């Protein structure tokens, strides 16, 4: 209802954790378990290609259609670009039907 | 005399990376200068500057013009190249001539 794909079977859920790396232990022996850690954290890249089927436009209407553009007008930032200050914003909701279609 | 000499094709192919268009179209023929080749001068359309001046000559014979980017190309195919495409050049021509009347 949000939109999108339904799956059965969609992308997995890739979890991760750091291993737990314990403190120095006791010298003598305590059944109980370690509650004391070295203080960690990970960080590295990661990278997701997909790939996706397109279903291209053969209208043969006659008249232009109606395309998804930035307007013409000059404006103080560019839109889908970092500010004065390095703030990446998207300033509006894009969606897809653009395109027209018989029914 | 009853069967048709061509078809009607009047529409584009997109293949990536070119497009071909079609266009056909129906045309009319009259009979110019009733036959005959006439000198014009610029005293003949009713004389003129020096800079407007000419001499010419008119001839019975019409001539196909489809040297126009809206002969080929629809409002829509039209903006479909605009919008995609960085440059685009022709390469072939196909002109044909077909199911000739001649009324009386």
């Amino acid at each position: 209802l949000m939109g999108g794909f339904g799956l059965k079977h969609p992308p997995p859920q890739i979890l991760i954790k750091n291993t737990p790396v314990p403190a120095d232990p006791p010298t003598t022996f305590n059944q109980s378990k370690l509650n004391s850690f070295i203080t960690q954290y990970s960080t590295g890249q990661v990278s997701v290609e997909i790939e996706w089927e397109l279903q291209k436009e053969n209208s043969k209407r006659w008249n232009p259609e109606i395309q998804y553009t930035s307007n013409y007008y000059k404006s103080t930032s560019v839109d889908f670009a970092v500010n004065t200050e390095g703030v990446y914003s998207e300033p509006r909701p894009i969606g897809t039907r653009y395109l027209t279609r018989n029914l | 005399v009853g069967n048709s000499s061509g078809n009607w094709h009047c529409d584009s192919t997109w293949m990536g990376d070119r497009v071909i268009t079609t266009s056909t179209r129906t045309w009319a023929l009259p009979t110019y200068n009733n036959h005959l080749y006439k000198q014009i001068s610029n005293s003949t359309s009713g004389g003129s500057s020096n800079d407007n001046a000419y001499f010419g000559y008119s001839t019975p014979w019409g001539y196909f013009d489809f040297n126009r980017f809206h002969c080929h190309f629809s409002p829509r195919d039209w903006q479909r190249l605009i919008n995609n495409n960085w440059g685009f050049r022709p390469k072939r021509l196909s002109f044909k001539l077909f199911n000739i009347q001649v009324k009386e």
